[PDB]
């Protein structure tokens, strides 16, 4: 799924992962970080850390998906 | 090659022929010291010799140190404890040094004197030649077809049935000695016979049994009754279910009972005296509103996650902590798990005092104590 | 990787409860 | 498991296996007592044939 210009040694071994796997992986990782807010803990600093990391992951996935959908990123 | 011309081959030619038979061609092999009579060869020979000699002298040191060093354990803070502490490091030093030096000498001999070679072997892998594959397939098919088992369905069906039945019977008669019902009532109780997982040493046995909270003195009479004023506020105690009929460790049956109560996995109880200035902060569990005796609460010392002793009492936070997986229960909220992988509260033991004033258990745990299982709740 | 469930029998209370009575043990 | 004897306990034509018991070994109620009595009864050179 890659070209010699992108991955020089593409003929030699497995060198492409479909972007769907990465996109759903990011969404699932964000969902896991969010769902970890349900549990047993008095404090709420960890909830904000989870929310921030989930936001960063969702932002990265959204930007990558948007740029592949518009043509800039391939 | 014939015997006559084999008789007239040099050793190098014979090695070449032998390698060629096996599929191996040594395309390079040259002596390590082509130039005779140099000082560098002498130096390398003496280096290998010195490494092997160090190995020999270290083996001798191993023999001598093992035989003659003072090895017997020496008590704390006495003379001869330094030599005892050095005993085992000296065995390790001598043994490892000897064998490591021998290995180094062997590596150096290989790298410096054994001629460097580059041999090439043919793999001959993948599919077998068609003659071998066809002959082996024909042999197997001929066995199966001459057996005639295919055209005899009654014999094949009977053979399958019999072998399967014998295998099933043997497997059952093999594993069956290990299979134990965990719910066979074997433990007496003031309500009949009950399963082990439903009971502990705190379970009363004759409907009015006085079970004392006994501290472990860690000594003849390792357990003793204790009074509520024997715990200062903010202090923690590990108590065990001890009855009058258990004894004091003198007689052998008394020691057996005391051992069996000290080794009960669900026996230990954590007894904590809350400071009164914090007794307003106590939130009580439904159905356990009357299990504490004033400032003294009693909980199980068995974590509800995986059964480790949650035995770290932080008084200024009233937090029970289990070191196995870092669970935190709030002792002010009926030992509710506030952190970690624990999701169930620690059981609370009802306690009171008897006529003499000694702390006793006011009944049994109102739930199973240790880690959860299928049949819980 | 799923959600959490509280134990059905682990609720809190508001009743303060009575102080435990002095204990007496049957002879056997 | 160990009690003393008297010359009249055994009779002419009888035999008794006897063991060396001291009066500090005890009778086995305490744990040290049972350890000591086990040491008495599990010593390979201890038993003695006593014949009248
Ligand atoms: C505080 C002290 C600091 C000290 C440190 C100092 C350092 C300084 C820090 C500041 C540095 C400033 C900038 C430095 C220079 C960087 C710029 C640069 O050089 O490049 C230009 C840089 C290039 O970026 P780009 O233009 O976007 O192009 C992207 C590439 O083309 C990408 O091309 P692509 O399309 O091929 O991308 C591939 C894929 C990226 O691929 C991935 O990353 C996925 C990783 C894992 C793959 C999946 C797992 C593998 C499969 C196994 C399982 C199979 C099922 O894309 C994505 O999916 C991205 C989203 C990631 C989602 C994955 C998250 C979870 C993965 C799932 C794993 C789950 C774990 C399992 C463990 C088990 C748990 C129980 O341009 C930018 O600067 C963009 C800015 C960044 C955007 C941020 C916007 C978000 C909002 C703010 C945050
Ligand atoms: C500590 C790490 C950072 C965390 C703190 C971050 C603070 C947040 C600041 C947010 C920045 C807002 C300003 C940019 C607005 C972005 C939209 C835009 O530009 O539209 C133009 C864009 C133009 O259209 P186009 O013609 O097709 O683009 C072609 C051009 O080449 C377009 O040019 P391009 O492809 O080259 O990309 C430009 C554009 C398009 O790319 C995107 O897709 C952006 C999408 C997300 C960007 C951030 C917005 C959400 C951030 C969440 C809050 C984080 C906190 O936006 C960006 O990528 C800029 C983001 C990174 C800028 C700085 C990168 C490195 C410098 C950082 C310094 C050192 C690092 C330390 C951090 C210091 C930060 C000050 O229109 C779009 O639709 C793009 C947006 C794609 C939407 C897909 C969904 C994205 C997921 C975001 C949802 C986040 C959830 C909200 C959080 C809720 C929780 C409370
Ligand atoms: C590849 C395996 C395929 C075959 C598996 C073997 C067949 C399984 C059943 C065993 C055959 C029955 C033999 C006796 C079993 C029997 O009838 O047990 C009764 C209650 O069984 C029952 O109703 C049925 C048992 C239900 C099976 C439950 C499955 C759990 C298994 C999968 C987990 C065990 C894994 C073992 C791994 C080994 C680990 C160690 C390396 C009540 O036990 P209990 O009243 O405590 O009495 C005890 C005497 O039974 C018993 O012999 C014993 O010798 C006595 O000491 C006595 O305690
Ligand atoms: C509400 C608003 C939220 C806004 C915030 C963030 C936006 C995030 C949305 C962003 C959308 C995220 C989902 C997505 O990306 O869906 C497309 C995939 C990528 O392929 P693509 O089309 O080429 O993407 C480039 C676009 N040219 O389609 C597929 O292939 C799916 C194929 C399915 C394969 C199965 C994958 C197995 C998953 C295993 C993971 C472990
Ligand atoms: C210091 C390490 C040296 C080890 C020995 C060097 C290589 C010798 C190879 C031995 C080949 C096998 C013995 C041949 C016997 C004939 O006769
Ligand atoms: C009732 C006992 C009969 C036992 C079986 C006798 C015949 C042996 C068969 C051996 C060959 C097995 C099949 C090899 C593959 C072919 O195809
Ligand atoms: S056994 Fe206590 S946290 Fe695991």
């Amino acid at each position: 799924g890659v070209d010699v210009e992108d991955v020089p040694s593409a003929e030699w071994g497995w060198s492409h992962m479909p972007i769907g796997v990465m996109h759903i992986g990011g969404l699932l990782s964000a969902a896991f970080l969010l769902v970890m807010m349900r549990g047993n803990h008095v404090g709420h600093v960890e909830d904000w850390f989870l929310i921030g990391f989930a936001a960063v992951i969702v932002a990265l996935v959204g930007r990558n998906w948007w740029l592949r959908r518009r043509g800039w990123i391939r | 090659p014939t015997d006559a011309e084999l008789a007239e081959m040099s050793r190098e030619e014979l090695v070449k022929l032998g390698g060629k038979i096996d599929g191996v061609e040594t395309i390079f092999k040259e002596p390590r010291w082509p130039v005779p009579g140099t000082k560098a060869e002498k130096r390398t020979e003496r280096l290998v010799a010195y490494w092997l000699m160090l190995g020999g002298l270290s083996g001798l040191a191993l023999l001598l140190v093992f035989l003659f060093w003072p090895w017997e354990y020496q008590p704390f803070g006495s003379e001869g404890e330094f030599l005892y502490s050095l005993a085992t490091p000296l065995y390790g030093l001598t043994f490892g040094l000897s064998i490591l030096s021998i290995g180094i000498g062997a590596v150096l001999f290989q790298k410096k004197f054994i001629p460097e070679e580059i041999s090439v072997q043919d793999r001959h892998d993948g599919r077998s030649p068609e003659v071998h594959r066809k002959t082996v397939a024909a042999n197997l098919t001929d066995a199966l077809e001459g057996s005639t088992l295919k055209r005899r369905k009654v014999i094949g069906l009977s053979l399958g049935i019999g072998l399967g039945a014998f295998g099933a019977g043997t497997l059952v008669a093999f594993i069956g000695g290990l299979i134990k019902n965990p719910w066979k009532p074997v433990v007496p109780t003031a309500e009949g016979k009950k399963a082990v997982l439903w009971t502990s040493g705190w379970t009363p046995r004759f409907k009015g049994e006085t079970i004392y909270l006994a501290r472990a003195t860690g000594r003849e009479s390792p357990f003793v009754k204790m009074r509520p004023e024997d715990i200062d506020a903010g202090g923690m105690e590990t108590v065990f279910p001890w009855r009058e009929s258990d004894g004091d460790g003198t007689t052998v049956e008394s020691e057996h009972k005391l051992t069996e109560i000290a080794m009960g996995v669900r026996n230990p109880v954590m007894l904590i005296r809350i400071k009164p200035a914090d007794m307003h902060r106590v939130i009580k569990r439904k159905g356990q509103e009357s299990f504490n005796f004033g400032e003294l609460f009693a909980y199980t010392k068995v974590c509800s996650h995986l059964g480790c002793p949650s035995s770290l009492y932080e008084q200024q936070t009233y937090r029970i902590l289990c070191p196995c997986h870092q669970s935190q229960f709030d002792a002010l909220e009926f030992a509710k798990p506030i952190f970690g992988p624990a999701a169930r509260a620690l059981a609370q033991l009802p306690i009171t005092i008897d006529e003499d004033g000694y702390l006793v258990a006011n009944g049994d745990f109102v739930e199973p104590v240790g880690p959860a299982f299928w049949e819980r709740k | 990787a799923l959600s959490a469930c509280s134990p059905p029998g682990e609720t809190a209370s508001s009743e303060p409860g009575t102080t435990p009575a002095i204990w007496t043990g049957s002879p056997s």
